Formats: C-alpha cells, structure tokens, sequence
C-alpha cells in the first residue's frame, strides 16, 4: 500500500518563456498581447470620424471647391487625412503656422460655420471675379468658397476698413489671406494701387502684411501665390481689417461650439460601416488584452502599445511529456 | 526546477488528476486513484491569479503617443518628436517582455514549491511508519484502506496509532 | 525534552504588497516615501526667493510702476510668478522672446541694475511726457521706470545716434522697444516724422524696426501697443542705437553679476518666513526619504519625485495573527 | 512561502523571542525559554540593510523636471515638452513600484529560507538521536539538560555521545 | 545561499573537482577522488548561457542619442533635447545595472539549489543503508566499492541489494 | 566508507555585486561592459570621414578662402568639426537656417559641386572686385569662393534677372546671400541704387530680402554684414533671382549624389590612419560587448552606451576561501 504526491499534466501545448529557457510546454498559460484589427475605420462610440478623402485640412477650411462635401460637417470623434491629398491649396502658396492650427483642431471636435463679411456688402470693390483656372468647379473657374479674393471696381481699389465683433460665445476661427503677383504689371491690372498692404488687429494681434514680388515656376498653372493667415478671436473682441489691395477678405469663419478629445490620423483607409471603442490608422481594436502590437497612435478606450510580436504568461506548471 | 520536485524526484505529472494543480494518488488491497490536494491548489490559483492583475495593472499607466506634424524648416524638433515617442515605446516594450520572462521563471519555481511543500506536509507525518521510495511515493508498513488514505490527506493520519 | 525552531512575532500592523499578495503584515518594514509638506514658500538654504507677488517677470524687468518693490533686488535663489500676474505690461503690447529669457533667467541669481542712457541727457527731444493712463503711479500717469518714451520737441524729432560700450565684467541684459501708433495722425502727432524705425545694433545684433499702423481692440484703454525687445551685450561690445520716432529707450540695463542654479517657480502662495533645503510650488520638503510625491518641479537637495501614494519595503518577516 | 517553514510546517511565530529574528525554544525538567540564533538573525540584518541601501542608491540618478514656458503659438513643442516629463514620470514611477513589489516578495522568501536552513542544520546534527515531530520540534530521546540544549544551539551537539 | 547548501552545509567548494560545477567524492580502501556529475553540470552551463543571451539580447533594442545643434535663441528646446537624452540614457543605465544585481543573485541560488538537488537525489537512494553526517556525506553500512559507489553516481544504486 | 556530495572551487578573485550583498567572489564572471577605445578618429568601414579640422560647415560650404582643402571632397562617412572652428564666417554675419541645414547634412555622405551661374557671365556688373581684408587669401584680400559679390559697373547697377533650371537628376543645394552696409554713402558706393532688395523664386520658395542699416561694432576688421540663405531646389525646377544691389550671388551650387547615414561629430581630434566599425568623439572601439562606457554619441555597429562604470554576471558560483 502507497500514498504518492504529485501535480496535474495535461494535453496542452501551449509555451512560455523564461530567462534560462525558451518554449517552455506549460498546462495553463494566458495571452496578453491582442495581435488583430478588423482593418477599418471606424465611429467611435457611435459618433463617427470626418474621413476628409481626397481633402486636406486646409483644403476643408479654405473651402476648396472641390471639398464641398465638408463644406457643413457635423460633429466629429477624429479625423482622417490622406498621407499626400490631392486637393490641398488649389491656388499655389502656403498656410502660415498650418501646424500649429493642426495642433489646435487635436482639442476639437465641431465647428460651425458662420458668415462674418456678406459677399454683396462689398459694394467699392469687385468681389465676384476673384476666380482663377487653378481652382476649378464644374469645368469652370473658381476659388477658396470661404474667403473673397476682392479686385478694383471700375479702376479703384479705395482703402478698405472692416471691423467684425465677436458677438458669439464660442472661440471663432478667422482665415483671410493675401495675393503675391508676379510684377508690376499684374499689381496695377488687379488692383490699380503698386504699393499696397494689409493690416490686421484684434485685442493681441498686430499684423501688417505687404505683398511681395518674385518670379517663380508655375505651379498648378499658376506663378502667383496665396499665403493664409488665421487668428482665434476671443468672445467680445473685434478683428479689423485695413487694406490697399491684395486682400483675400473673410466671408466665413468657423465657430468653437465643442471641444474636447480629438486626433488627425493620417490614413489612406476609407471609411469602414463601422464601429468601435479603439482606433488606429490601420484598423480598430476589440479586446480586453491589456496590450497589443498594432499601431502606437490609437484614440479611444485602448489597450498599452508594445512593439512584441508575442507576450504569453504561464499560469500553470511545467507540462509533462 | 530550484524546488527539485516537479521534474525532478516527482519525474512526471498525472493525465489522470483532473480537479487540481497538485494532489495524492493512492494504492491499496481497495484500489486506487487520485484526489486533488484542494487547499495548496486554491492557494495557487490565488496567487498566479493575483499575479497575474499585478502585472496588468503596472502597466496600466504607460507611454500614448500622440500625432504632431512639423513643415520643411522644423526637421530638428520633428526628429527629437521621433526619438522621444520610439524611445518610450523601446523602454515599455524592454519592461513588458522582461516582466513577463522574469514573472514566467518565478511562476514555474511557485509550482515547483508548492509540491515540494505538499510532499513535506505528508513526509513530516508519516515519519518512520513508510518507506520513502524517492519518487514521490511512501510505502506503507501496515496496511492503509481508505479510511487511513483519507486522514494522511486530512493532515490528521495518527502515527501513534500505527 | 525537546527544541523547536521558530521565529519571531510581534505586535506590528504595517503591511506589505508583493506580486502575488496585497496587504501581508509583517513585524517590521520601512516607508520610503515622503507624503508630508509644510505648505509655505520658504528660503532656500537661507536664501530668500524673488516674490514677484503681482508682477510678472515683464513687469520686473522693463519696471511697471506697480513693481517698485523689486526696484533693486538682491540675489535671490529662486523666482516666484503667479500663474497670471495682474501687473505685467501696464501699456498693451507684447515682449519678445519672453520665454527665451525666462529660460535665461533660470540661470541666473542676481541682477544689479545700471543707468546707460540718463534720461536728462536727451536734450534735443522731449524725455519727460513718455506716460500714460495706462501705466498709473500715485494717481497720476506714468510709464515702465526703466527705458524712457521720447517724442518730438518744438515739433521736430531730430535722429537719434546713441552707442553704449560694456566697459564693465558682467554680461548685460539691455531692454528697449518701439511704440506703435493707432494712425497716422498720431504718428507725426507724437514723433512728426510720418516714415520712421528703430535700427539696433552689436557685435551680433543687426535689427532694424517699423512702426506698425493697424486698427486694435483696445486694452487697459489703449489701441496702441509697445514691443519690446531685448539683448545680452557681452564685455567690451557696444551697442548702437539710431531712431527716427517710436523709439523707447533704455535709461537702465541690468548686470548680470551672479549665475549658477535658479528657477521660476509657479505658485499662487506667499512668503512662510521659513527655511528648507527642498522647495515645492506647494511647500517645502524636509525629509531623509529617498522619494516623494509631493510635485515634480523641486528645487534643492531633494528626494526623488514619483507618483505612488505608497511605497513601503518589508525588513521583517510575515507577522503572525 | 517558497521554503515551507513560516506559516508552513512551523504553525506561527514567538511573540516571545524578542532579541533575534530566528532562534530556539527549549523545554526539559529545568524549565523552558527561547534563544535567539544570533549568526542566521545578523546574516538577516546584512542582507534587508544592504537590499534597502541598494534599492535607494538605484534610484539615485533618476530624471528631473524642469520649468519651461511657451507662448501661444508653440502648442507643439508645449505639448511635446508635457509628454516628455511626465513619461519619465511614468517610468520611474513603474521601476519604483515594480522593485517595491518583488524585492518586498524577495524578502519575504529570504527570512522563509534563513529558518528552513536553521531547522536543517539542527536536523542534521540531531540525525536519530530525536523524534521529528513534524512542527519546527525535536523530541530527545535521551534527557537533554540545558548544557545539552546549548550544544545543539553551538553547533556542538555530541552525536555519538548520546 | 537560499538552498542552504553552497556554504551552507556543504562548507566549502572543491579544488580538486576540474572537471564540473558539481559532483561526488568517495573513500573507500581502493582509493579516493573526485567525479562531476555530467547531467546537473550540463543543465547549469545551459541554464546560465541562456541567461546571458537572454539579457544580451533584450537591451539589442535601446535607445541612441543623436546630435542635434541649436542656436542662441533656441535654449529652451535645446534643453529639452539634453533632458530627453540624458533622461534616457538613465532610464538604460538603471535598466542594465538592476537587471545585473538581480540575476547575479538569483545565478547564485539557482547553483546552490543544484548543489541540494544533487545531495537530495542521492539521500533518496541510499535511505536508510547509509548514515547521513550532516556535510555532504553519507558514511556507509557496508562496504562500497568502485562499483557500488559508480552506482550511487549512476541513479542505479540498488538499495535491496544492500 | 562515504561518498559525498560537493562543488566546485577555484583560484578566481573575479567579483559580482547582488542586492543584498556585494563584492562576492565567484569562480567565473563574464564581463559586458566595454571601457577601452583607441582615442583615434577612425575610416568607418573603410571610408574616410570629412575632418574639417580648422573650417566649419559654413567656411566649407561658403568656400571660405582658408577652407581650400574642402574644395572638392569625396564621399564622407560621418564629418568631424571641432567646438569652435577658427574659419567660419571671415566677413561676419550670420547663416540663415544654419542648424536646420546641418541636420540636412546628417543624412548626406556626398556633395558634387557644380558651377550654375559662371563669374565670366556678370557683363552688366563688376564681378571681380566683390572682395575683402577679412577674407585674406596669400597676403591678398579674397571672399567666399562659392558666391560672387557683384557690384556697380561704371557707376550702374542695372537690375539683374537670372533663372536656373535643375536639369540634373538629384536635388541641389543653392547657397547665395545679401550684404548690409554701414551707411546711406556706402550704399550708393557700392550699388548707386539707395533702396534695393533681393527677390529669390522656386516651386515653393517665395523670398524678398532687403539690407538693413545698422551702426555695428567691427567684427574681423568689418561693420558691414553678409546674411547668407539657402535652398534645395527639386529636379524639373528653377530658381529665379532679381536684384538691385547687395546681391551676392551663386556661382556654385552643391549637387546630393548620396543621401545615407551620416552624422556631424564634434570633436578636437584629427586623423587617426586608422580603420573601425563603431566610432566615437573620443575614440574608436573594437569589442563584442554588448555595452560601452565611452561616449553616447557614436556611429556604426555599436555596443549600446550606458553610464556604468562596472557591469560583470555571475556565470559560476560562489568561490571559497
Ligand atoms: C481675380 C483675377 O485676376 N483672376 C485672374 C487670375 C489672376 O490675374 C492671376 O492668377 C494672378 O497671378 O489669372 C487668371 O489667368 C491666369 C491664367 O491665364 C490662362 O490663360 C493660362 O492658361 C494660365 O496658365 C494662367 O496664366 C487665372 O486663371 O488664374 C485669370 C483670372 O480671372
Ligand atoms: C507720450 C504720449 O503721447 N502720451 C499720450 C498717449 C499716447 O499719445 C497714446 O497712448 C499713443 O497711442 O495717449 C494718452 O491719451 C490716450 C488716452 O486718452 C484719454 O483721454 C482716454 O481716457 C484713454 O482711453 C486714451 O485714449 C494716454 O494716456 O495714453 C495721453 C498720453 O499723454
Ligand atoms: C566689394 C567692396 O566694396 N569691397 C571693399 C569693402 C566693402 O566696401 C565694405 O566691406 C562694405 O562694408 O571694404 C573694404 O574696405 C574696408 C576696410 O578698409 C580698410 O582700409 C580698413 O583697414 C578695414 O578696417 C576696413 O574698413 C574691405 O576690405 O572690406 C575694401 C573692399 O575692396
Ligand atoms: C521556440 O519556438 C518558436 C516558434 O515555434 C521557434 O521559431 C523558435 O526557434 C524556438 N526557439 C528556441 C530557442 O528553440
Ligand atoms: C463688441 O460689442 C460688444 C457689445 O455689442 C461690446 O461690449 C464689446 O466691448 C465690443 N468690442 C470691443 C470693445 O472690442
Ligand atoms: C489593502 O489595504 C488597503 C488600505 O487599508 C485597502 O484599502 C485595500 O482595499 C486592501 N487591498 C486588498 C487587495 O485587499
Ligand atoms: C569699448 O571701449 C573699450 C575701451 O574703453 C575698447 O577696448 C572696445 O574695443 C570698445 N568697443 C568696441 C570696439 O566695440
Ligand atoms: C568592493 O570592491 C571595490 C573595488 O575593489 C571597493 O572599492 C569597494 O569599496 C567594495 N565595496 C564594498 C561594499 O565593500
Ligand atoms: C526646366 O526645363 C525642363 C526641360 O529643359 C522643363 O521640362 C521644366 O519644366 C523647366 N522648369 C520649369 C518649368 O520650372
Ligand atoms: C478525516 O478523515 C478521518 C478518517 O477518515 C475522519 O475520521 C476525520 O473525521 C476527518 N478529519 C478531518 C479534519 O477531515
Ligand atoms: C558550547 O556549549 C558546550 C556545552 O555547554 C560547551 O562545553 C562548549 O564549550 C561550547 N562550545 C562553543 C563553540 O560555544
Ligand atoms: C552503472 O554502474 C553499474 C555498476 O558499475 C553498472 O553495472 C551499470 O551497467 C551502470 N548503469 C548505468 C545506467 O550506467
């Protein structure tokens, strides 16, 4: 007659390593590292991202004509933005601190646009032939739909002097810009005055733009530039606007209504029919895996980014042969 | 395995113990079979259990990358941007696989302990009424029947008595 | 007859967590973390803190009239600012690459200030009606005691040629700014000169300023703005100044007689009348403990900031119900 | 524990030994009384002292923040300069925690093993000369008066005399 | 040592054992000498070379610092660029440091546990045919010859025989 | 008779520390922490390193007249300045963007110079008179050999327009710069024109420079400045100057042949006559540890750096005494 001691095998196959040894057979062992994404984009909690398609932000903003599907765009969860979108500044130039606008937009999730300068009220100027084959709409030529790009009237461009108060509650955003030709000739064509300038002011900003002359390639048709300003004018402040010519005026600018937890996630992905509590460029996660390996920018409710191909804890003992 | 008895004196585990990590098998003139140890094995359930939530849980806070873009002429801070968020990711990366080797061996070595713990439990009672045959097994010199089986399982086999 | 081997027992409570169990009660154990403070600003191995109460490091610097308590301060070991100092540029404007010289501030322990340019010495300008509503002092309006606003005499603002040799050790930290009006008739009104600029220049420097005409909100009753600028002059440079109108110039410069370790400190508290070798935004720290969680931003002989709310070592043994 | 002794097959601890972590208690006609082991107990003491003093010159070299300002149009570098600090925050936060938990785990086995250890060498000077009763206690077979009793504590005992 | 018998009841090492990390002595009127035992050696050189690899090739992925260059307006983030890497190279050093005191002490333990593994392993076999003298040796009841004593060493050594 | 159970011992010293104990003897250690270099700059794999010894990247690049040696140089595997190189800027001023171009560098191993614009083709301007004391060369004045500083033709400076186009496959380095004179008298001296301006065009770059009087301390002999820029210009694209005066314009532009890993290194020492697959600022290595003490910045297939003075595992046991 015998008593033995002894502990549990199994058929399990499952490993796990240790310091002194590799591919340890174990009877019981957890995974903690989720390895898959369903491969799409999703609404997160519901409320779906602004998947911009072929639009860049400043596309969106400028109002692009060819970007009128965002020309309304309700609220979002985050954002999408091809790698390299096609329709970005359609006129050639630059966005000034385009980054730091990019930042800002990270803690948005709607805007609401409102219309601050009316394009009938500019009565002294030409404001209807502010186009150019660069920006095209339905085979014919167009511009920025958000800010007016203002000419002389009747050869006259008298100064302008406009003033808008931030009436509203929410923070506003306001675009305008200015046109850099390409000579004399084309300043005087445009706007009569050779000397001119813009001069922007509110409660902290104290701006005085002059445009400036180079010859340069022609990109998109084009060897004239824009270059676009912005500012965020705070609830009770006035922007004012004094210019000579050259002046991409606001009509619209955007409204702060909601701002929280946001991300421009850069993705060639469309939009998937979908939804999830985790999202990354290359797909959404479902799981409740403490880590996992598919992408380090994730938004939302997440598991710990590590770059492992495997992470798997023993639990039970060393499994017998 | 430090302990010496999983793999060691004790060459193998048992297909048949099915209701515990560790436990007795018994032979006599009434047959035989095998009966999970239930305390040493909830204790280790508890403590792998625990274990395991200790590691998910330090975890818990950790590194989130987030997107930052920069133009043409801010290559210098876009690359620091690069190197700060890889070498955190490199660091947690480094903590998790090492966590998870280091808490693996100390894992294993608990089991280990345990059997040894469990097979001393039983030779301190047993004393000089069995052989100790030096595979996990005592060999009785009166007879057990279940009933004797059953106390040395209990924690209360009499040596007096025998 | 027997004996037993056994270990000891006794009355303690303080527990311990490990891996696998929380709250083991063990007959001794060590707290290594700090979780006390005494809640007050204090001096730093007997030196005493820059207080700035309500003035910011602007204020200080360029001598907002409401500043006159730190006129001339001695060394210091470390900087207190509030989060947003109510007396900080008493005439709207901005500072320019303010965070870059609080940066070089942290740096630095004491300031001695010096006159370069003495105010009588402008003789061919009005150096005496340089104030406003904005920047009041007992009632009546003033300006930043430190550089000096000039303006036209008889009508006629003759140019200004004026250079300063660092004939003196220490490095020097030379302040001055440039006044922009609301339009053009304030300009030739003040400086009568309708063109005008500021050029400024050193052995490195080689800066050139516009006035800058734009329609502003008004702040602390005013739509015209300063800005002001800075430079370090090293030991025997000199500095070069020549104005047209819009110039303010400097009257003092501070010598930098004292570097070595410093900070400016965010805190809404006041002085404790007190001494640490370890100071918080919070309080003062005075522990052996190798870690705390009190805030991150010490100055001193400090333990090791974590974010635990406990953290304690078993010495002993699994104690014994 | 791993090493079975405390809480194991030695049931509890001695509120009345009061002078040494580990030691005996003895029991014969002249009386009774607990004796601290004072080699294993001051091994003990090196070990705790030089693991506390270990684990805070560690953490010795360990990062520092520092106050840096931005002005409105340098959210990036802000934001950057923010994720920076307090992921170095994280990260010693977790080695401090983590290092808290197993060497505490560590220290714990430590005092299990210094009296596992204790008990063997008494057990291998004693050999048949007394019954292993199975819960830290040798019973003599011979009388054992308190010169004997010390012999077993120095290390001395006399086997072949009994 | 944790296992008690490096330096524990084993006194001392062997200088006249070349050829292993572990193994036998005997005496017997045909002579003396010393034999590693090949199988528990071998596992410890796999064991230990595991280890070093192991810890090699975790700190493969590790931060590197990068030359980056600012101007004299740009103290802020260059600042920020020396915190960042040298809060890395801390994070690494303190890494490397603790990884080595913590395995350099369990290296330790896992040969004194091979050492009371080895020493259990023949206690089981012999049983009660030889005296166990509380050192490392068993003293025989009969006498063993170099066969019987290369039975002990084979895991043959056949204990009904004697 | 006995048989006995026992382990190794040997003649080693070799020591380990353990956290609850240190200076242990063992009878085998490994150490991993590599402590010696060569203290030489080294060929990284057989291909040498650009030592600018006495010239910086700007001399180089610039063509100071000291920095012939740098006048054509072959592929580099990392380049070697010292802290601060005596031949920089000979005429002084500055280098617009000069860290950000550096950085462009640190992934550049091969330059081809070209000629754009030939000095011969200046027939309008002088262009063999743009030379000063301050850039000496054999006794005689000189300048930065790479760009030609033009000047008034019998007392004309008519507007200069040149244009071109990167025909060539891989993109180029276009260096030019602007000179800020004195005075109003020195101006006209040099150009004739008193107010001019410099406008550089590409694709992308939209540039109006203008010089800047300023009184300034000499620097090398000088007042006057130079401001050099900088572009890279794509293939398919052209670069479109027009200037009044202070031009200086390219006549050598860099062709990037090879784009790789690359670094700027800074350090005191010169060539080794010496070959190394990981090199540092202080020496070269040569080790299969997996760890280094010597420097943090290195180049190559390394060792990882740590700040360790000591790093050896226990591969054996316990020695005894
Ligand atoms: C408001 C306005 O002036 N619109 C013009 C525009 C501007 O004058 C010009 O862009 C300023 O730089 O120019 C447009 O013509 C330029 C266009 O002419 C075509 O014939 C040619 O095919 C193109 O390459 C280009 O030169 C324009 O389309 O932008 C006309 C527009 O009405
Ligand atoms: C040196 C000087 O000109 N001081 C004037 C000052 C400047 O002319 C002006 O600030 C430049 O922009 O203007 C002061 O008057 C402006 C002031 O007038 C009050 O009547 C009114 O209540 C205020 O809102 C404001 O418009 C000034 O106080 O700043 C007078 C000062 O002497
Ligand atoms: C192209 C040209 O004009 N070269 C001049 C040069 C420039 O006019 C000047 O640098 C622009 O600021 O000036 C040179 O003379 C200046 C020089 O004169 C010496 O007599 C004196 O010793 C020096 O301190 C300095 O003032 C020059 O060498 O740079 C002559 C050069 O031909
Ligand atoms: C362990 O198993 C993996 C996956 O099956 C295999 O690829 C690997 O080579 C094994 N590792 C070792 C050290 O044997
Ligand atoms: C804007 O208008 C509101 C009331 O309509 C007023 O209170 C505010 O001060 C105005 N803006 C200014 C002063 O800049
Ligand atoms: C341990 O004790 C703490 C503090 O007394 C208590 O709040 C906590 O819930 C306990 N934790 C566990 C796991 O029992
Ligand atoms: C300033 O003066 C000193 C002597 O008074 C002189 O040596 C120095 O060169 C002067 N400053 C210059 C040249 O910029
Ligand atoms: C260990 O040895 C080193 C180097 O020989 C010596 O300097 C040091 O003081 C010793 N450390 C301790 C704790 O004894
Ligand atoms: C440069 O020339 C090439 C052909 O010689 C041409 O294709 C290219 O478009 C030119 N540059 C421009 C348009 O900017
Ligand atoms: C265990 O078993 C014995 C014998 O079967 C029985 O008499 C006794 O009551 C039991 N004791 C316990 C603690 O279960
Ligand atoms: C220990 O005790 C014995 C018996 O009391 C005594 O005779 C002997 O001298 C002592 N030996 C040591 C090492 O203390
Ligand atoms: C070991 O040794 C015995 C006695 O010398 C011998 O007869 C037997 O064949 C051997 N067995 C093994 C497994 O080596």
């Amino acid at each position: 007659d015998q008593i033995c001691i002894g502990y549990h095998a199994n058929n399990s196959t499952e490993q796990v390593d240790t310091i002194m040894e590799k591919n340890v057979t174990v009877t019981h062992a957890q995974d903690i590292l989720e390895k898959t994404h369903n491969g799409k984009l999703c609404d997160l909690d519901g409320v779906k991202p602004l998947i911009l398609r072929d639009c860049s932000v400043a596309g969106w903003l400028l109002g692009n004509p060819m970007c009128d599907e965002f020309i309304n765009v309700p609220e979002w969860s985050y954002i999408v933005e091809k790698a390299n979108p096609v329709n970005d500044l359609c006129y050639p130039g630059d966005f000034n601190d385009y980054e730091e606008l990019k930042h800002l937009l990270s803690r948005i999730n709607h805007f609401e646009k409102i219309q601050i300068i009316p394009k009938s009220s500019w009565s002294s100027h030409e404001a209807s032939l502010g186009v150019s084959s660069a920006c095209p709409y339905q085979g014919k030529s167009s511009f920025f739909r958000n800010v007016v790009w203002l000419i002389k009237k009747n050869s006259t461009y008298p100064t302008i002097k406009r003033s808008y108060n931030n009436t509203n509650q929410e923070d506003l955003l306001v675009l305008w810009g200015i046109h850099h030709p390409n000579d004399a000739a084309e300043q005087t064509k445009l706007y009569q005055n050779p000397t001119t300038y813009i001069s922007v002011g509110t409660s902290t900003l104290n701006q005085r733009l002059v445009p400036r002359i180079a010859t340069r390639s022609k990109v998109n048709g084009q060897s004239g530039r824009m270059e676009f300003f912005w500012t965020i004018l705070k609830p009770n402040d006035a922007i004012n606007f004094e210019s000579n010519g050259n002046f991409i005026a606001p009509e619209y600018a955007y409204k702060i209504v909601k701002k929280g937890d946001s991300t421009i996630m850069k993705s060639e992905l469309e939009y998937g029919n979908c939804n999830t509590k985790c999202q990354t460029p290359m797909g959404a996660i479902n799981s409740s895996m403490p880590f996992h390996n598919i992408h380090p920018l994730t938004i939302g409710e997440c598991p710990k980014y590590v770059k492992s191909n495997r992470l798997v804890l023993a639990t039970g003992l060393r499994n017998s042969p | 395995g430090l302990f010496g008895a999983i793999a060691g004196f004790i060459e193998g585990g048992w297909q048949g113990m099915v209701d515990g990590w560790y436990g007795y098998h018994h032979s006599n003139e009434q047959g035989s079979g095998y009966a999970a140890d239930k305390e040493s094995t909830q204790k280790a359930i508890d403590g792998v259990t625990n274990k395991v939530n200790s590691i998910i849980d330090k975890m818990n806070t950790q590194f989130e990358a987030v997107g930052r873009e920069f133009n043409n002429l801010e290559r210098r801070i876009e690359n620091l941007n690069k190197k700060m968020e890889d070498g955190f990711l490199d660091v947690w990366t480094y903590n998790a696989e090492l966590l998870v080797l280091m808490e693996n061996e100390r894992t294993l070595d608990f089991h280990d302990s345990n059997v040894k713990n469990l097979y001393d439990k039983v030779r301190l009672q047993l004393r000089d009424n069995a052989k100790e045959l030096g595979n996990g097994c005592f060999e009785f010199y009166h007879k057990c029947d279940n009933e004797c089986m059953e106390s040395v399982r209990n924690g209360t086999y009499d040596y007096p008595q025998y």
